[PDB]
């Protein structure tokens, strides 16, 4: 913040909220817990200007739990190989993919 | 297919924004934003929020009904204005349309649209979670900590709207 | 960045437990005070690996242990759970307070067959200790080395020398 | 910017166009001096009508005091330039 | 960012453009001030409800509260300027700087 | 520096109020009646309405 | 309207520029903008005149806007990071759309034209707060995102405001408009030595608020909103020609007076970044300032303009204004060069 | 005193609903300070088990802790089935 | 599917019966028919003239009194949390709001319709 | 006569949950085993579909860590039947 008066008489006003790996209702798990916590232990005193060069590899994972954009497109690409295939009648799907 | 069912609200959600944001009469601009207001429950309450669906709806509904009574009063003209009465409104409506029209044809034939950012076309459904919740509802949980949790929350938006009262006393008194 | 390793179709199979939610719920109660030790020690490693492919061996004793309780059932008493599991499978709700009746029957024969007892409210959600010889992990989360901390300015502090030095201040 | 000054020239083509517009008045036979009575046969409702052309041309009102002594385009003319003091 | 989040940012993108564009009518314009409203809600919950961001499930609810005081105040103004003017045209508001 | 488009400009009033606009809107005028089940058959009650 | 109101309705535009300051929370600092708003319009359809309601129009529609803006940057920030703490944004698009958003608050060209409007539009005492309160908030949030902000952006917004600032303040004869302009050329300094030293950014504002009450207050204290009116100064109260006259010339930036302060801390920074044609650029355009300036002081201190016959019956009368810290702050706003080096308390 | 009870009396002959009002809000704030079974109304709910117990790892020095649920350790509901 | 297969039952029916009124019976068109209804005289003025709001101020305060239920519905579940001290002192402090809130407008003549 | 109720449908609660978290192990043990068979048969079937791509590795994961990352919807039900897709996307959602 720009005046820290949370820090200085130790009350959480809205620090509870900021990170979904925080304290949540009845222990409720966020989907990216586990790479959000990895991201935020990394990068913890270091700085922004270290993080951003040292704590890529972290921050690389938890946005691709986020967004998901590397997963789609491999499913993309799979899903296209395989229309191509049917399509000329090459590839037999099997049993359980289609029922 | 029933596997696109979110998209096509969200097409029907994008066509009642160019409703409003055509801009005729407010009485067809409030009717536009009870449609989007409408599939905008829909969406929200696909991705597994029921309360949040049903309380924007409901929320909306009561303000075009006050708009509606304010548009009579405040906002008429003799000959109200419909879609198809202005070229400028129409032309809104169509380059709207048209618009909404290239980008659902590219992102369903592509399955990939790059605007601003990176988008995907393999189904609103892929990214979904796998694993079933306990005995409850997640946004019923996260909701009713706002009375536990967010007390600061409480705090701020409750003086808003105490705030909110005295204000609109003071704009309108006039003389 | 690397394959993702996966059992095989030999090492997932296992006899698996077929009956209803009905039956389930019908003795979940007796089926959590007698399959208990095998079935915590499963959850203990679930929530310590943090890995399904880790746990597979324990997994299958939860199947097993689940299996032998229900035989147990079909030897001494099969016929009045036979007749509890339905009451409750009638309910929508699967409710236990609309078969109440049925369920004292249940009970008793399992007491006098086979010893057993229903646990008391509030038994099952207590957090019990599971001894396990299973090693406790390090680094389950796969967590790299961190970064090394900036080096922390040490000393006494000591007056700027010749005040700001800003232009010509001489303070 | 603003609007082109009112001039003496200007002011007589507009009433010479109004009238020539009313569908009484012979284009022909109509002067800047003509009398409305005697020369183009109008009656007085007639002139009239002229007059509240005048008011609709220019935009300002006429009373019936001064209405009355305009009986030819000229006067009409003079009245106008009189009342937005285009003296020219 | 699946397809869905293409058209729920295409409508913000079109109520953007129709709160810069204001034709006559003030009413006109707040209700596109309302439209923008309703997106951001949707996109918000779109991505906390996808990702169990649990207490995150509240700012939804806080955002609607904030977004009704904007438009009640946006009613108050309309209704003096309608009271001077006898219509809610932006043109009458021409008397600052002009 | 006077211009071609700030020719029309006027200086602000003094105190910052403008004039009020002279009558802009009138009431809203209403047919009351004949056919009216409270205007007893034969009453053309015209009314003039602000709400 | 009743004072016990008054006061909660000032309370509540501080307490929503408060929150701005102490959240670590973008939906707080949202809600801190929210608040901040509501309270505003009120003060400034105090009057209830139709230039008061437009003011209060345009005041709305372009700080709405502007935080539709700043919440969609937070979306955007959340779905790209997951968090909502008030640090660098982790979007270029989100960087885009809250440094526009908060330009659009601060009156930044070319989001400017509401500045000269509204300024003019509402009394002196709610311009004082438009013009200088209402700058804390927005400066607070671009002081702690200042490293994901696109430099060709920020600094293209400061020579614009700079120039439109100093261009547009020539035309002016109404105080409340040259104000105004003035606020618009002083915020491109501030965010023009934003990348490279915030601290000089917050001396720089704190500088131009002093200086800017100071020019308000003693606008409030005979009541004048015009040149001309000003200009009967000097046969009612002649001190505060001097006053004014010193005033007008610190905010013009020459030595040895205060206003030179920020102007002359600004450019060393900028320079220990090898940044030489920005910073020359910036200092001889800001004579277009100093010139406006100084037909103020020709017509209220330096020449003597003709009066009125009813002047007279002001003379036995007493100023009952308040004008609190005006004698504090005429001293601080000309007289503070000598104590420079203080500029490290706020680091 | 005698004037205390001519306001009252005023404002239940002028306004009798809005004297039931803030009696029943003045007693929703006051009881629960004062009422003894504010205590138990959160002893039930911590006791509602929405998650999973999920077992500690036995080290051998945790006595307190049941090995088995129907063990005499640990948290007892034997005060909610009396309630 | 379920509710959409309702829905679209519901409406379909009453589009039904609709498009019945209007073919099935014969028809008589004229333009006195047809006339807007004021009584048997011809309305002066359009119908979409300016109809002034009398309860206007109200009318906004609905706004702001109709964003209570949805911070005050979430109140059966708030109820079920281990903080009930504090749930319960914020669930209060809200409620007392909207009442000082409706205090203030009541006292101040807000909820007069002006005349 | 309400609060005695309530009591009881609390105590009913606490039963009825215990009986979930009896069973919770064995419905644990059973996804775990029914994810990983479903992640292989994608596998296979990813082996006999992009033999021919070239720059393919069958089975890559998308992440730098080695983690167990749990599958997403389209991760497990990529290649199957759209009726079965359905329902696991939004059967829940749709049961009324
Ligand atoms: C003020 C700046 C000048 C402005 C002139 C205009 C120019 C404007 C452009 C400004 C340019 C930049 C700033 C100026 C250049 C300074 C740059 C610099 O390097 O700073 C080094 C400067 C000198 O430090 P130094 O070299 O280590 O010590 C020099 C000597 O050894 C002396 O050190 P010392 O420790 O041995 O003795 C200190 C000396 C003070 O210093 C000096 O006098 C000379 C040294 C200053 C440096 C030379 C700067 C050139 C200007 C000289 C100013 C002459 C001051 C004398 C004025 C006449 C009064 C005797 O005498 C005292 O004051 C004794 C202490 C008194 C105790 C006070 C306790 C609190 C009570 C307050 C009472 C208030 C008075 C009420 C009056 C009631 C009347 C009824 O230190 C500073 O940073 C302070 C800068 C400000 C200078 C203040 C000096 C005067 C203080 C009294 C105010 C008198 C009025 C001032 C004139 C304004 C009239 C309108
Ligand atoms: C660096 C530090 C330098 C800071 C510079 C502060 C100096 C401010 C200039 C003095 C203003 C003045 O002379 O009063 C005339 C003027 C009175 O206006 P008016 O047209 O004569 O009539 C007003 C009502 O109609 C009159 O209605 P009424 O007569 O029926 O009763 C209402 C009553 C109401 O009385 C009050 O003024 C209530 C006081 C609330 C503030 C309480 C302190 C905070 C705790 O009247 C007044 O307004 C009293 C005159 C104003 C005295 C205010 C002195 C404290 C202000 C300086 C501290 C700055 C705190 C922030 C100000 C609020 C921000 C929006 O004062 C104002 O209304 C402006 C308020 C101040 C806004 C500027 C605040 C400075 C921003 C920089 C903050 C630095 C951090
Ligand atoms: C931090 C602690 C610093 C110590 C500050 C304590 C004194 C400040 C408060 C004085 C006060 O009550 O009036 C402030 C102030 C009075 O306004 P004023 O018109 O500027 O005072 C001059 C009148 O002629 C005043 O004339 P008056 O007839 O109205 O009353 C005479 C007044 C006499 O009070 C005074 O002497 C006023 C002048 C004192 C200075 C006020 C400005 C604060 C200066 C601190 C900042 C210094 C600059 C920072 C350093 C920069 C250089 C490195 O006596 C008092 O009120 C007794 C105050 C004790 C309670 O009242 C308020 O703003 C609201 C309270
Ligand atoms: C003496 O001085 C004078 C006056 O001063 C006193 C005057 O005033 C006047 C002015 C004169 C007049 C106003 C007319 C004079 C004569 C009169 C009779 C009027 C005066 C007074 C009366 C009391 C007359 C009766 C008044 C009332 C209010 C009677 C109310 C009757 C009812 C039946 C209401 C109760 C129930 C119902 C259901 C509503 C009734 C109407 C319906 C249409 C109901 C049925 C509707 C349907 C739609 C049926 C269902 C249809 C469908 C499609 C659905 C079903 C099918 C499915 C598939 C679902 C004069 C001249 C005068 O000289
Ligand atoms: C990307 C596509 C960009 C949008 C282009 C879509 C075309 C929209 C123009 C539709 C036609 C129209 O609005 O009128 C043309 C307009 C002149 O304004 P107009 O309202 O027609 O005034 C004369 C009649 N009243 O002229 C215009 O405003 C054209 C603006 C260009
Ligand atoms: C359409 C098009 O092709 O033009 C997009 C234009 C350029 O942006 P871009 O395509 O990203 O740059 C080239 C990278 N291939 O970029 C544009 O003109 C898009 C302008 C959209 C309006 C932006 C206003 C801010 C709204 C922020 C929400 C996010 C906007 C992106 C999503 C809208 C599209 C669905
Ligand atoms: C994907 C990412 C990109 C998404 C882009 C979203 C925008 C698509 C268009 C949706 C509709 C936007 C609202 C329409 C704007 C509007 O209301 O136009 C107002 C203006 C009114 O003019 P008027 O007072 O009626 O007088 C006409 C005299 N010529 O009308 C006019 O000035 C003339 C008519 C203009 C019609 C075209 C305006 C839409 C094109 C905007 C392109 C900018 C992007
Ligand atoms: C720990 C926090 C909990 C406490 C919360 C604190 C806030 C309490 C108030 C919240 C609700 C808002 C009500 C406050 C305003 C009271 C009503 C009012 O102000 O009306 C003013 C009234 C004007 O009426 P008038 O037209 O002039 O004619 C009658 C002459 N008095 O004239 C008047 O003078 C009003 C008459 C006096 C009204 C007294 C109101 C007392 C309210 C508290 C009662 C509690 C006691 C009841 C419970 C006892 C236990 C059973
Ligand atoms: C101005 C109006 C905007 C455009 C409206 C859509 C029609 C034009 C699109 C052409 C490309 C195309 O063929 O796209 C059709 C798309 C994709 O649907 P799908 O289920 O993937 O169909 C294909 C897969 N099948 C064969 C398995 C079913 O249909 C939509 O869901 C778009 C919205 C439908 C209209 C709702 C608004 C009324």
């Amino acid at each position: 913040p720009f005046f820290d008066v949370q820090k200085r008489l130790g009350v959480d006003l809205d620090r509870w909220m900021t990170i979904q790996s925080a304290e949540q209702p009845h222990k409720i798990p966020s989907r990216c817990h586990a790479f959000e916590k990895e991201w935020i232990e990394c990068a913890h005193g270091i700085g922004s200007i270290r993080a951003e060069k040292e704590c890529k590899i972290e921050f690389e994972d938890f946005r691709e739990c986020l967004l998901r954009q590397k997963t789609m497109k491999r499913l993309h690409a799979i899903r296209r190989q395989r229309e191509k295939l049917i399509k000329e009648g090459k590839y037999t799907p099997p049993p359980h993919h289609s029922g | 297919m029933m596997l696109y069912i979110v998209f096509i609200l969200s097409v029907i959600f994008v066509m009642g924004f160019v409703g409003f944001s055509s801009k005729p009469s407010p009485i067809y601009g409030g009717l536009g934003l009870i449609v989007s207001g409408g599939v905008g429950c829909g969406i929200v309450l696909n991705f597994g929020g029921s309360f949040l669906g049903l309380m924007v709806f409901l929320i909306y509904l009561g303000g075009m009904m006050v708009v509606f009574g304010y548009t009579t009063a405040m906002a008429t003209e003799q000959y109200p204005e419909i879609w198809l009465s202005n070229k400028a409104v129409l032309g809104a409506f169509v380059t709207g349309l048209l618009m909404e029209f290239f980008m659902v044809y590219y992102v369903l034939k592509d399955k990939e649209v790059e605007v601003v950012f990176e988008f995907n076309g393999l189904g609103d459904w892929v990214i979904y979670d796998t694993g079933d919740s306990g005995f409850f509802s997640e946004e019923a949980m996260g909701i009713a900590a706002l009375y536990s949790y967010g007390t600061w929350l409480v705090i701020v938006t409750g003086w808003s709207l105490l705030i909110g009262v005295v204000v609109i006393m003071e704009i309108t008194r006039g003389n | 960045p690397g394959i993702v390793e996966l059992p095989s179709l030999e090492d997932l199979k296992v006899q698996e437990v077929k009956v209803s939610s009905s039956v389930l719920k019908a003795a979940a109660h007796h089926y959590g005070a007698q399959c208990d030790k095998p079935n915590k020690e499963f959850m203990l490693c679930r929530w310590e690996e943090k890995d399904p492919r880790r746990c597979l061996e324990e997994g299958k004793l939860v199947n097993q242990c689940a299996l032998e309780f229900f035989r147990q059932i079909k030897r001494h008493c099969a016929e009045p759970f036979t007749e509890y599991w339905t009451c409750i499978d009638y309910s929508g709700l699967q409710l236990f307070r609309r078969c109440r009746k049925q369920q004292a029957q249940f009970d008793e024969c399992v007491l006098d067959k086979l010893g057993w007892v229903r646990p008391d409210l509030g038994d099952l959600s207590k957090v019990t200790k599971v001894k396990t010889d299973r090693p406790l992990p390090e680094n389950p989360y796969h967590s790299r080395a961190r970064p090394e901390p900036n080096p922390e300015v040490e000393g006494d502090l000591k007056p700027a020398r010749h005040g700001s030095r800003l232009f010509f201040w001489t303070m | 910017s603003d609007a082109p000054p009112l001039t003496l020239e200007g002011i007589k083509d507009r009433v010479l166009y109004v009238l020539k517009l009313y569908d009484k008045i012979d284009p022909e036979k109509l002067s800047v001096n003509s009398h409305f009575m005697k020369d183009l046969g109008l009656d007085s409702l007639d002139q009239v009508e002229i007059i509240m052309a005048m008011e609709d041309e220019f935009g300002f009102e006429i009373p019936d005091i001064d209405a009355e002594k305009l009986m030819c385009p000229q006067e009409i003319v003079d009245y106008i330039a009189d009342k937005k003091d285009v003296y020219e | 960012m699946s397809m869905v989040y293409m058209n729920i940012m295409m409508a913000f993108t079109v109520s953007l453009v129709g709160l810069l564009m204001y034709r006559s009518h003030l009413m006109s314009s707040l209700l596109c001030l309302e439209g923008m409203m309703l997106s951001l809600f949707v996109m918000a919950a779109l991505t906390i409800l996808n990702s169990h961001f649990t207490l995150a499930s509240m700012m939804p609810i806080i955002l609607l509260v904030f977004a009704a005081c904007e438009a009640a105040l946006g009613l108050s103004l309309l209704v003096m300027v309608s009271n001077t003017y006898g219509t809610d045209y932006v043109q009458n508001l021409n008397l600052l700087q002009c | 520096y006077p211009t071609k488009e700030t020719a029309h400009w006027k200086p602000p009033p003094w105190n910052d109020v403008d004039p009020p606009k002279d009558t802009l809107v009138s009431n809203l005028t209403l047919n009351f009646g004949p056919q009216h089940p409270a205007a007893h058959g034969v009453l053309r009650l015209v009314m003039e309405l602000s709400g | 309207m009743n004072p016990i109101i008054f006061i909660i309705i000032l309370l509540t535009i501080m307490l929503g520029t408060i929150i701005v300051m102490i959240s670590s929370h973008w939906l707080l600092v949202w809600i801190g903008f929210e608040m901040n708003m509501l309270a505003i319009i009120p003060i400034m359809m105090k009057n209830h005149n139709p230039r008061a309601t437009e003011a209060s129009t345009k005041y709305f529609l372009t700080q709405s806007t502007a935080s539709m803006l700043l919440m969609m940057a937070v979306i955007i920030n959340l779905m790209f990071s997951g968090q909502w703490t008030v640090m660098k944004l982790f979007n270029p698009m989100a960087s885009m759309l809250m440094t526009m958003a908060l330009a659009m608050k601060l009156g930044m060209a070319p989001f400017h034209f509401w500045v000269p409007e509204v300024t003019q539009g509402i009394p002196l005492s709610s311009g004082l707060i438009l013009l200088t309160w209402q700058k804390l908030a927005p400066m607070s949030v671009l002081y702690q995102i200042f490293p994901s902000i696109n430099l060709n952006l920020i600094l293209t917004l400061s020579v614009l405001s700079i120039l439109i600032g100093g261009w547009g303040g020539l035309n002016q004869t109404q105080l409340r408009k040259i104000m105004a302009y003035s606020s618009i050329a002083h915020m491109g300094w501030m965010t023009a030595v934003l990348p490279y030293n915030p601290t000089m950014t917050l001396l720089n504002l704190i500088i131009y608020i002093i200086m800017t009450s100071t020019m308000f207050t003693m606008f409030m204290a005979n009541s004048t909103t015009t040149t001309l009116s000003l200009s009967h100064t000097w046969n009612k109260t002649p001190i505060m020609t001097v006053l004014i006259l010193a005033t007008l010339l610190s905010m013009g930036g020459l030595p040895p007076l205060s206003g030179f302060m920020p102007k002359w801390m600004i450019i060393q920074e900028m320079t220990k970044n090898n940044s030489i044609i920005l910073p020359t650029f910036m200092a001889i355009t800001a004579l277009l300032n100093l010139y406006f300036y100084m037909r103020l002081t020709y017509s209220t201190t330096l020449t003597m303009f003709p009066s009125t016959n009813n002047m007279k019956m002001k003379w036995q009368f007493p100023l009952m204004k308040k004008m609190t810290f005006l004698p504090t702050m005429v001293v601080l706003s000309t007289m503070m060069l000598p104590l420079t080096p203080m500029l490290s308390v706020l680091e | 005193a005698e004037r205390v009870a001519a306001f009252l009396k005023n404002v239940w002959a002028k306004e009798p609903v809005l004297v039931a009002s803030f009696a029943i809000a003045g007693l929703a704030v006051i009881l629960p300070t004062l009422s003894p079974y504010t205590k138990y109304s959160l002893m039930i709910n911590r006791a509602t088990p929405y998650n999973y117990p999920v077992p500690l790892r036995d080290d051998g020095n945790m006595p307190d802790v049941p090995s088995h649920p129907q063990d005499p350790q640990g948290p007892s509901l034997e005060w909610l089935k009396r309630l | 599917m379920n509710l959409m297969l309702a829905l679209l039952t519901n409406f379909t029916l009453a589009t039904l019966l609709v498009i019945i009124a209007f073919w099935l019976p014969q028809l008589n068109v004229y333009s006195e028919k047809t006339s807007p209804y004021e009584c048997g005289f011809d309305p002066m003025g359009s119908a979409r003239l300016p109809f002034s709001m009398k309860f206007f101020l109200v009318a906004i305060t609905f706004l702001l009194f109709d964003l209570e239920i949805a911070l005050l519905l979430p109140l059966p579940w708030a109820s079920q949390t281990a903080n009930l001290n504090t749930m319960l002192t914020m669930a209060l402090f809200l409620i007392i709001l909207l009442a000082v809130s409706l205090a203030y407008e009541w006292t101040q003549k807000g909820l007069e319709w002006t005349e | 006569s309400m609060m005695k109720w309530n009591r009881e449908r609390r105590r009913l609660q606490i039963e009825d949950f215990e009986a979930r978290i009896a069973l919770m192990p064995l419905l644990q043990a059973e996804k775990d085993r029914r994810v990983l068979q479903m992640l292989r048969e994608n596998l296979e079937e990813e082996a006999t579909v992009m033999k021919d791509v070239p720059g393919w590795k069958v089975g890559e994961s998308v992440f730098h860590t080695t983690r167990w990352v749990t599958p997403m919807m389209g991760e497990l039900y990529g290649l199957r039947a759209s009726e079965e897709v359905l329902s696991a996307t939004y059967g829940f959602i749709w049961y009324t």
